[PDB]
C-alpha cells in the first residue's frame, strides 16, 4: 500500500559519477576526431589505432574528461551491442598490403 | 568482480580516505603480524590511514580578521627614540 | 601461508597512495602576457586538499602523456618532473572562487 | 645623493611549488582537510575559477597547478594470481 | 620509464584475472610524485648511486 | 570494405589506341609496336577497379567489463595484426546491456 | 552499530556524543553503514576457517595451507551455489566441532593444563589488539598466564560467557570475573600514570578489577609493562603489599 521506488543505481544502472545513474542500454559513442590531446603528440597514431574518451561531456575538456570512467555496474555481466562504421580509401597496389611488387628471372 | 564494490560500501571508507583506520580496520591477527615483524620486513606503510580533520567548534565561520594591523595613537617622537602607543583589540571570542 | 592467508581476507588489503596527492594541470601562459585565468565545470570538491602552484617554461616542459615529444627541444632539468622549480617568484598574486 | 637612489625589494623561492591548504584556518589538521570534508562543498558542487595575473617573462610558460586529491587505490589480492586493484580520486573522481 | 602516459603505459596483471590492474593517468605526476616522497623521507644532499 | 566496381569497356582495344594517341608520349607502354609478342597488351572488355565503400557493420552483443575509463583505444587491424593506415574515418558505438546476474 | 544504541537511548549517551565528536566524514560514513549496511561475502573466510581446521588437525601441513585454500576456493567459486555454501557451513561447524572435542580433552587432563587451555579460550574470546596500551594488555595476559599457571589451586571456568577465576585459600574462596574484569580494564591500558590519571581511574576500577589485578602482581616483573604505565606502578604497588 506503499510507493517504494525502484533503486535509482540499482542492478541495471550505469552510474558515471554524482549525477543520476542512468539505466539499463545506454549508449557510447568512439570517435577518432575528438578535440584533444591524447593521439596528438601519440607516435604511432593513426585512424586505424586511435584514444578517445567516451565522456562527450560539454563541459569538461576531452583531455580532462578523459581520465574519468564507465561504472555499468557490478551486480551484473553486462555486453555492449557493437556497431562499427569505418571508411576506407585504400589503393590497389600498396606496399602495406605487400601487392606493388613481384620477382622475376 | 570483488564481493566488495558488490555492495553499498561507502567510498572515502572503501579506499580508507576517511575510513576507521589502520589499528581498527585489519583483522586484529595482521597488526599483531606487522607489529612482530616490524623490523625487518615492514608492512605497516601497505596498509593506508588517513588523519582527519575535527572540522567543529575548532574554527570560526564568521567573518575574522585573521591578521590586524594598529596604527599608533600618538607617536611623540623625540630625539634619542621613537615612542609608538597602540590600541590592541581583542575582541569578545577572539584570542591573542 | 599464514599470511597469504590472512592478506586474503577483504577486510586487509594493501592500499596506497601517491604522495604527490595532486591533480597536475598545465595552463599555457604566452610570452608577454601578465595575467591568466583558469576556469573549470562544476566538480564535487569531495575532499580537496588545496591547491600547489608554479609556473614552468614552455619549452622546459613536455607533453603530459606523450610518446614523443617532437617540440621538445631541450634537455635540462624538467622543473616538471623532478622539483627544480625556479619560478615561484614572477607570482603577483591569485584568487580562488568557488563560485 | 640620497635621493638619487631606489629601492629594489625582492625575494627568489626555489624548488617550493606554492601551498593553500583547503582548511579553514590555512593550518594542517589531518589530510583530509577541514572544508575537504564539509557538506557545502562536497555534495554541491562548485565550478571554481581561478585568476592570476604573474610578472611578464620573456618566452612562453606553462602554470603547473596542483589541486589536492585523494587518488588512493587498495590492491584487493583474493586468491593465487587473482590481482585487481581500483582507483579513486576524490575531488577530480576517476574512479566510479 | 614511461610514468603518467595512457597512451604507451605499463601492464601489470594476473594470468586468471588478465585484467590489466595498472591505470596511469595524463593528469598525475608519478616522477615529482616520487622526488617529493624521496625528499621528504630523507635529505636530498645524499648521493645514492644505486 | 574495398569492393569490385565492375564495368564493360565496349572497345577496349580501340579506346586503348585512342588515349595513347594522345598521350603525349605516344609509344608510353606501346614499346615495340612492330612486335606481335611484346607489343602493349589489349585491355579487357570486362573488368573491375576498387570500390572503397564505407563498411557499416555491427558485431552483436559481447561481454563487457564493468569498469570502462574514459581514454578507450579503438585498435583495427589486418590479418597480420598491423594498424591499416588506409582508414580516414572509423565509427564505433558501444550499447551495453544487462546479460545476467552476477550474484547469488 | 553505535548508531542503533545512540538512536535507542537517553539524550546525550555515550555513543550519541561518540559520533558527535567524530570528524564530519567520519561520523557520515558511521551513519551510512548503518542506514545501509554493506553487504559481506562470508566465503574467502569460511575457507580459510576449514583450511586452518585441517592444517591444526593435521589433514594438511601448513606449509600448504596458502595453497590449498586458494584451490578450494576455485572449486567454490566455479560452483558457488546454495547447495555448496551450505557444505562449507558445514565443513565450518565441522571444524568447530573438532575444535570443542579436542578441547574437551585438555578439560580431562591435569588440571593446571585444563585451566591453561580454559585461560587461552577466554584470551580468544574478547579482543586480542587495543589502540592503546598493546604492551600492557599483552604483559597482563601473560602475567595472568604464569599466575594461574604457578598457583596450583586457581580453577577458570565459564558461566554463560564470564570467565570467572576461582582462587581457594582452604578456609575460603574468592571468586573474581575475568570478562567483566577486562571490559572494565579498557582504555586503562594506555594509562600514563601521573597526578590527574589517578584520581581518574581509581574511581573507574572495580572492586572485582582491583581484586584481579592485586591476585595477578604476586608474580609482576619489571619487565612485563610499560615502564611508565598505571598499571605498571599499581602493580609495583601490589606486588610490594603482597610481599609486606
Amino acid at each position: 500500500l506503499q510507493r517504494v521506488m525502484a533503486p535509482t543505481g540499482g542492478r541495471n544502472s550505469i552510474k558515471y559519477r554524482d549525477y543520476t545513474p542512468c539505466r539499463n542500454t545506454t549508449k557510447l559513442f568512439y570517435v577518432d576526431n575528438k578535440a584533444s590531446d591524447i593521439d596528438t603528440y601519440n607516435k604511432d597514431a593513426n585512424h586505424s589505432n586511435f584514444r578517445t574518451t567516451v565522456i562527450h561531456n560539454q563541459d569538461l575538456d576531452a583531455d580532462t574528461a578523459a581520465t574519468e570512467s564507465i561504472q555499468l555496474d557490478n551486480r551484473s555481466c553486462w555486453g555492449g551491442d557493437l556497431k562499427t562504421a569505418v571508411r576506407t580509401n585504400c589503393p590497389n597496389v600498396s606496399s602495406f598490403f605487400q601487392s606493388n611488387s613481384v620477382r622475376v628471372r | 568482480l570483488t564481493p566488495d564494490l558488490t555492495t553499498a560500501t561507502p567510498r572515502l571508507q572503501y579506499f580508507h580516505i576517511a575510513g576507521p583506520g589502520t589499528r581498527e580496520y585489519l583483522s586484529e591477527d595482521l597488526q599483531q603480524f606487522i607489529s612482530a615483524t616490524g623490523s625487518y620486513f615492514d608492512l605497516k606503510n601497505k596498509f593506508r590511514q588517513t588523519v582527519v580533520a575535527p572540522t567543529r567548534n575548532v574554527t570560526t565561520e564568521k567573518a575574522q580578521r585573521l591578521q590586524i594591523r594598529f596604527y599608533p595613537i600618538q607617536t611623540d617622537d623625540t630625539s634619542t627614540g621613537y615612542r609608538v602607543r597602540y590600541n590592541i583589540n581583542v575582541g569578545d571570542g577572539w584570542v591573542l | 601461508n599464514q599470511l597469504e592467508l590472512m592478506l586474503r581476507n577483504a577486510t586487509n588489503d594493501q592500499t596506497f597512495v601517491d604522495y604527490l596527492g595532486a591533480k597536475n594541470a598545465l595552463y599555457s601562459v604566452p610570452a608577454g602576457s601578465t595575467a591568466l585565468t583558469i576556469n573549470i565545470p562544476a566538480r564535487t570538491w569531495e575532499g580537496m586538499r588545496g591547491w600547489s602552484f608554479t609556473r614552468i617554461k614552455a619549452a622546459e616542459t613536455p607533453q603530459l602523456g606523450a610518446q614523443y615529444d617532437v617540440n621538445f627541444k631541450y634537455s635540462g632539468s624538467i622543473a616538471y618532473s623532478d622539483g627544480g622549480f625556479y619560478l615561484s617568484h614572477t607570482f603577483r598574486n591569485m584568487s580562488i572562487l568557488f563560485d | 645623493q640620497p635621493g638619487q637612489v631606489l629601492s629594489y625589494k625582492k625575494f627568489l623561492c626555489d624548488n617550493y611549488l606554492w601551498t593553500i591548504p583547503f582548511s579553514s584556518d590555512f593550518m594542517y589538521m589531518g589530510e583530509l582537510t577541514d572544508l575537504g570534508q564539509n557538506p557545502m562543498y562536497t555534495n554541491n558542487s562548485h565550478s571554481m575559477v581561478i585568476n592570476f595575473e604573474l610578472d611578464p617573462m620573456d618566452d612562453p610558460t606553462y602554470v603547473y597547478m596542483l589541486y589536492g586529491v585523494f587518488d588512493t587505490v587498495r590492491v584487493n589480492q583474493p586468491e593465487r594470481n587473482v590481482l585487481a586493484m581500483a582507483y579513486f580520486r576524490t575531488p577530480f573522481a576517476t574512479g566510479n | 620509464l614511461y610514468h603518467d602516459s595512457g597512451v604507451c603505459s605499463g601492464t601489470l596483471n594476473s594470468e586468471r584475472s588478465g585484467m590489466n590492474v595498472v591505470v596511469e593517468l595524463p593528469d598525475r605526476n608519478t616522477e615529482l610524485s616520487y622526488q617529493y616522497m624521496l625528499a621528504d623521507m630523507m635529505s636530498r644532499h645524499h648521493y645514492f648511486a644505486l | 570494405p574495398t569492393y569490385n566496381k565492375i564495368y564493360y569497356q565496349a572497345a577496349s582495344t580501340y579506346v586503348q589506341r585512342l588515349e595513347n594517341s594522345c598521350q603525349s608520349a605516344t609509344a608510353a607502354f606501346n614499346r615495340f609496336p612492330e612486335n606481335e609478342i611484346l607489343k602493349q597488351a589489349p585491355p579487357m572488355n570486362v573488368s573491375s577497379v576498387c570500390d572503397n565503400q564505407p563498411a557499416v557493420v555491427q558485431q552483436g552483443v559481447l561481454p563487457v567489463k564493468s569498469s570502462l575509463p574514459g581514454l578507450q583505444r579503438v585498435l583495427i587491424t589486418d590479418d597480420q595484426r598491423r594498424p591499416i593506415p588506409y582508414v580516414y574515418k572509423s565509427i564505433a558505438t558501444v550499447q551495453p546491456t544487462v546479460l545476467s546476474s552476477a550474484t547469488l | 552499530t553505535e548508531v542503533a544504541d545512540a538512536l535507542s537511548s537517553h539524550a546525550n549517551s555515550k555513543d550519541a556524543r561518540s559520533l558527535r565528536y567524530e570528524p564530519y566524514a567520519n561520523r557520515l560514513i558511521k551513519l551510512q553503514t548503518a542506514m545501509v549496511p554493506p553487504k559481506v561475502d562470508g566465503t574467502s573466510e569460511r575457507v580459510a576457517e576449514v583450511v586452518k581446521g585441517l592444517a591444526e588437525q593435521g589433514a594438511i601441513y601448513p606449509d600448504q595451507m596458502g595453497a590449498i585454500h586458494s584451490d578450494l576456493l576455485n572449486r567454490v567459486y566455479t560452483w558457488n551455489s546454495m547447495g555448496v555454501q551450505e557444505s562449507i557451513q558445514a565443513l565450518v561447524n565441522d571444524v568447530i566441532h573438532g575444535q570443542n572435542k579436542v578441547l574437551q580433552d585438555e578439560l580431562a587432563r591435569t588440571r593446571e593444563i585444563a585451566n591453561a587451555s580454559m585461560l587461552t579460550r577466554f584470551f580468544d574470546s574478547l579482543y586480542k589488539t587495543v589502540d592503546r596500551g598493546q604492551r600492557n594488555f599483552e604483559g597482563f595476559k601473560k602475567l595472568l598466564r604464569l599466575f594461574v599457571n604457578n598457583v596450583p589451586n586457581a580453577e577458570v571456568y565459564s558461566s554463560g560467557g564470564s570467565f570467572s577465576l576461582q582462587i581457594n585459600m582452604g578456609g575460603q574462596s574468592q571468586n573474581i570475573n575475568l570478562t567483566n574484569a577486562f571490559d572494565n580494564l579498557k582504555d586503562i591500558w594506555g594509562a600514563r600514570w601521573d597526578a590527574v590519571n589517578n584520581p581518574r581511574i581509581g574511581a573507574l576500577l572495580t572492586p572485582n578489577t582491583r581484586a584481579l589485578l592485586f591476585f595477578v602482581s604476586t608474580f609482576y616483573d619489571y619487565g612485563s609493562m610499560e615502564p611508565g604505565s598505571y598499571l605498571d606502578n599499581l602493580m609495583r604497588l601490589y606486588k610490594e603489599a603482597i610481599r609486606a
